[PDB]
């Protein structure tokens, strides 16, 4: 699949025209470029050294998040009859990719808990990990069933 | 930058002050729920 | 046939977590907005970033635009 | 600088005016008892 | 100590945090600011040299251009960074004092000794 393609600016760092023109009338649509954002500040942030702790925290974050990226991409494509889950079924956050991407409104109680992040980010971690340990064991019970398969069928079809 | 620094400093004091206080009100009612226990046995002793 | 129908159901079920992983890719890119907005701004969580996939002539414009706050 | 003044006295002078709280709701504490007792008295 | 009055005030201008004393050699100055973007974060100041004298190393006496340097740290976390990017420069690093007079007598005192 694609692996994560996020730009990095701050509020006070936006590379449009205008401050508020990242989501829209920048100068990126004369160029054509796909970006789109929207504001969802949590709830309250960390201290300084929290801070940094979630920023040495996100090196494992941004780990997990390729391997589920990489365990979706190689065990449903490979299984030949599971990619036809398209953007709109696999929509991220309830939103498919055209909306998926220009929000971020999954910061919602559902991974997080709408407060400071400082936790809520290893508990949305947490989550996803679940998720991917659900995924490697449909893998599991895929590879189990292909060893089903291939039985005794594939022997020599008699008199041999 | 140390502005917000400040603020987050403040606002862990003040939430670990208030998480204190509540405790100490607890406390407070199970001594009180203590006492008049004892009360109640020396009354009944009297 | 057990085997294909797990292809088709069970990995249906499958591709169901892989676009509940998804959402949990752009949760993780929502926390990563106020991550970066913490580096190289304010405690707050504010940004005014963008996620996409571009060409590389949109991402190399918008490097030149944001090269106020090259790395 | 602004943040050693805000790591400063300032949040300590809190921490410890905790104890007034913490006295304070022993006085109330005791102030309860008393009543009870008095009224289990008469 | 140099810092104590240079740093100080360059902190104080730009504003808890931790001691960055040490050192970071005239080559260090890349590794400084284009380096250590997400412990620094940028609101941190710092006081360096351009290293005016050869500097002995602290287990030789052939010495570089290895300037001495004074920072703030943004919090343990960062500090933690901030160790290891000071380990990195390798220069004649030592901490001292925060109060400018007692930060000159330990530098007399180590240079009596020497």
């Amino acid at each position: 699949a694609s692996r994560y393609w996020v730009v990095s600016l701050p509020v006070q760092n936006s590379a449009a025209s205008v401050w508020n023109r990242l989501q829209e009338q920048i100068s990126k649509h004369s160029f054509d470029t796909p970006l789109y954002r929207f504001n969802i500040p949590n709830l309250r942030v960390g201290t300084l050294d929290s801070l940094l702790a979630l920023s040495d925290d996100l090196v494992k974050s941004n780990s997990f998040v390729e391997s589920v990226s990489h365990k979706i991409r190689r065990q449903i494509e490979e299984l030949e009859r599971v990619s036809g889950i398209e953007s709109s079924s696999l929509s991220v956050d309830g939103v498919p990719v055209d909306t998926y991407l220009t929000r971020f409104v999954w910061d919602e109680a559902k991974y997080p808990t709408m407060s400071p992040l400082r936790e809520i980010v290893d508990g949305i971690h947490t989550l996803v990990a679940k998720i991917e340990d659900d995924l490697k064991v449909r893998v599991a019970e895929y590879n189990n069933v292909r060893s089903q398969l291939n039985a005794i069928n594939r022997k020599q079809s008699g008199s041999l | 930058m140390v502005r917000f620094i400040r603020q987050e400093a403040e606002e862990k004091a003040n939430e670990i002050s208030v998480s204190a206080e509540e405790e100490f009100n607890i406390e407070k009612l199970q001594l009180v729920e203590a006492e008049k226990k004892k009360i109640r046995q020396e009354y009944e002793r009297k | 046939h057990d085997q294909e129908s797990l292809r088709s159901s069970l990995l249906q079920w499958c591709y169901t977590s892989y676009g509940e992983v998804f959402s949990s890719w752009m949760h993780f890119c929502a926390v990563r907005v106020f991550a970066e907005s913490i580096l190289r701004y304010g405690l707050p969580p504010s940004f005014l970033a963008c996620v996409l996939a571009p060409s590389v002539k949109g991402e190399k414009k918008v490097r030149s635009i944001l090269e106020e706050l090259c790395g | 600088l602004a943040a050693e003044q805000e790591a400063q006295h300032i949040v300590a002078a809190a921490r410890n005016a905790k104890m007034a709280r913490l006295r304070q709701a022993k006085e109330e504490a005791e102030r309860e008892i008393a009543e009870h007792r008095a009224q289990v008295e008469r | 100590g140099e810092f104590f009055s240079s740093a100080l005030t360059s902190a104080a201008a730009q504003q808890k945090l931790g001691f960055i004393a040490g050192l970071v050699p005239r080559e260090k100055s890349m590794s400084f600011e284009r380096m250590l973007f997400r412990a620094t974060r940028g609101n941190v100041f710092l006081r360096q040299a351009v290293v005016d004298e050869p500097v002995v190393d602290p287990v030789s006496g052939e010495k570089m251009e290895k300037n001495v340097f004074v920072v703030f740290y943004s919090g343990e976390r960062a500090k933690n960074k901030i160790l290891k990017i000071c380990d990195a420069f390798g220069a004649n690093r030592y901490p001292f004092n925060e109060e400018f007079d007692k930060q000159a007598q330990a530098i007399s005192e180590v240079s009596g000794r020497l």
